[PDB]
Formats: C-alpha cells, structure tokens, sequence
C-alpha cells in the first residue's frame, strides 16, 4: 500500500538529485562483494599530511 | 641517505653499542669478562627451533607516523613498568615489505609515510629484507601464532654462558652466573642498553652476505651477548647478592631456564604476561636469522 | 541486439475458469491508466454505494 507512491514520486526525486552542483563523490553500492572509497590525500613533500 | 659498503651500518662510529660502568664508558667485550659461573646439575639441552609462519599482518591504515623502533626496545629491555602491549601499532613495518613503496625508515627510529625534508634514512633496498622477516613480529599475540615461552630460553643460555666445548655437543649443565657489581647494577644496564639503536644492528643481519656475514658475526657476537644478558635477568628466579669482606657479587639464580615471574621485583627489570609472548616471538624470529 | 519488454499471464495460461481470457475483455483491459493497489481498492468501493 506504499510501494507505488514509493517507487514513482519518490524515485524521480533521487533520479534528479543525483546530479546537483555540490554532490560529487561516488557513494555507489550495487555490488557489496567489491567496492571501496578510493580516498585522496593532501600531502606536501615538506612534511604535511 | 647513508649506504653500506657491505661493511654494514655496524662498521660505523655513527652509532655504537657501549655500556657505561667502572667510572668510565666501556665496550660490551670488556664487561662480559666479569661473568663467572659454576654448575648446579639440571641438564639444559638444546631443542630444535620451529620455522616462523610466512603470513604477514596488515598495517591497518594509519595517518601520522609511529616510532616503530621505540616499541621494539620499549618491550624487550624496557625498564620502567610497561603495561599490556599485546595491542598496538606494532606492524606498520609490513608497509615497507612491498617493492615500490614510498614510505621510508629514518635514522633515530621512525617510520615516515613520505620522505620529508632534512631527514637521514637507511637505504630503501636493504630495509626491504629486514621487513619481510620482522614485520612478521606484528602477529605476536594472535592465538595460533604466538611462539612458545619455554624452549627458546634453552637456546638463550647456551649463548651468553656456553663455553664452546659445550655448544659443539648441544648439551650443557645449568649454570648460576655471578659477576661483581656496584649500586643499581641490573637496573642501570637496562636504562643504558635501551638507547642503543637496535635497528642499526638488525638490518645488517638480513643483508650482509657470506663474505661479510662470517666477518660480521665475529665482531658482533658480543653486542648480541649483551642485549641477551639483560633480557635474561628478566626471567631468572633469584637475584640475591653474596657478600665478601668489602666486595659484593650479583649471583643470578638460573640463567637459561625460564620461570614465569621476575626475581627483580624491585632489584631488576621486570616482564609482564603480554611481554612473555612478545619475547618468545622476537627470540624465535631472530635466532633463525642469526644461527 | 536485444529489446527488453514485458510479458503476460493473460497469455501463458488461459485455462477454463482459472484466468479470464477473451478479446472482448482483452481489448477492454488495454485502456485503463495503469492501476496500483490503491486505485483498484477505491474501485471495489465506489461500486458499493
């Protein structure tokens, strides 16, 4: 009694919000068997981390 | 960025292992002459040493940088009471074991993530073999991995107190070793041998080849018989000191036989349960490399 | 080189009094605005009073 109003009006909500200005990093999880963050780091050759 | 000419970092005056006693500073060789011993009739026979397990622990991701060297000594010869240490950042070592890594191991005893400005470090090629053997020290308290804290000690006593006439047969009579002392004694050698730069030694063992390994083992079979003596009084059953007229002797109960708790209490250095597993994992790992 | 669509239970069975089958009802059913469970519920409701 929910799924219709859950996989239509609410589904087109994420479908658009997935591509905004300030949303960038991939948080995808369609394969729990293999997925990692792949984080970056700000490092200088002159001792900084 | 020091390099070794196959003489090794131990063929250098940069860092040398010297005990202080006698009102002046002396080399280990001069000290050991004072250790005189007899026999008490319980045969301490040399067993075999089982090979270590190849699996290397993973250096769980860690930002910043830990003083890998610190802990190696702060556990073995650590004097001040050391609490449980079975846990810790003790395996960042393995992050040097792989071929192309950027992480470097400086002098003094640190492990940098990225080589930084103005810091002298060992040669990136010969620190690799040191890791593929000692990073294995990470799993020292994992059940089904820990070494055995009994039999190795038989190996230890045949080293610092075994006249060659005995080792060539593999069997020797349990000894009771007493040298002449001063005030603090046993505790003073600990506060002393701690700051020694142990890494400057261990690196040489896994690199230097037969030409400069037979010659290396001959000049350093004494720096080993020094950090092996202190490590032994942390096991012995008694430390009672005999008295002459004006002289004092530090009779040590049973070197080479391992009990479970220190004779020192207050008089000498002390181990803990978490450290008994650790000393067995070190002593086992190092002997195969040495012997 | 495959086109994916949807099938029918109105197709792969058509028993005697089990599943409703007839071109008079087949043509009739192909007109409504894609019913949910709530659309069809208010249907068996307006037909009451």
């Amino acid at each position: 009694n929910i799924a219709v109003a859950h996989t239509d009006h609410l589904s087109v909500v994420y479908a658009t919000m997935s591509n905004f200005m300030l949303n960038f990093t991939n948080n995808f999880s369609g394969n729990h068997a293999t997925f990692k963050p792949d984080q970056y780091v700000i490092t200088s050759p002159e001792g900084s981390y | 960025m020091l390099q070794q000419p196959t003489g090794g970092y131990t063929t250098l005056e940069q860092f040398a292992f010297t005990i202080r006693n006698d009102g002046t500073n002396a080399t280990p060789t001069q000290f050991l002459q004072l250790l005189s011993y007899e026999a008490t009739e319980n045969e301490l026979v040399k067993k075999t040493i089982p090979t270590p397990e190849t699996h290397l622990p993973s250096a769980r991701n860690v930002p910043g940088n830990v003083y890998i060297e610190d802990a190696i000594t702060q556990a073995l010869f650590g004097i001040s009471a050391q609490n449980v240490n079975a846990h810790g950042y003790f395996s960042r070592l393995s992050a040097l074991a792989l071929p192309n890594t950027s992480a470097r191991l400086g002098l003094d005893g640190v492990i940098y993530n990225s080589e930084t400005i103005n810091i002298p470090f060992y040669d990136p090629a010969a620190v690799a073999n040191f890791a593929a053997t000692y990073a294995k020290l990470g799993n020292a308290s994992t059940p089904r991995y820990r070494a055995d804290m009994i039999d190795i000690y038989a190996h230890v006593g045949l080293e610092l107190a075994g006249t060659d006439a005995e080792r060539a047969a593999g069997v020797m009579p349990v000894k009771r070793a007493k040298f002449d002392s001063w005030e603090g004694s046993l505790i003073s050698l600990s506060r002393d041998v701690v700051n020694w730069k142990i890494l400057a030694f261990l690196i040489d063992l896994c690199s230097l080849e037969g030409e400069a390994l037979r010659a290396f083992k001959t000049r350093n079979r004494d720096v080993f018989r020094m950090m092996l003596f202190i490590m032994s009084t942390a096991v012995a059953a008694n430390v009672v000191n005999r008295k002459v007229t004006k002289r004092v002797d530090r009779v040590l109960e049973y070197i080479g036989v391992n009990s479970m708790r220190t004779a020192g209490r207050t008089a000498t250095i002390t181990y803990d349960l978490s450290r008994h597993e650790f000393a067995a994992k070190f002593l086992q790992l190092t002997f195969t490399r040495w012997n | 080189r495959y086109h994916e669509s949807v099938l029918e239970i109105a197709d792969i069975f058509d028993q005697a009094d089990f599943i409703q089958t007839s071109d008079a009802v087949r043509q009739l059913r192909a007109l409504m605005p894609t019913l949910s469970t709530s659309q069809i519920r208010h249907a068996i409701e307006r037909i009451a009073q």
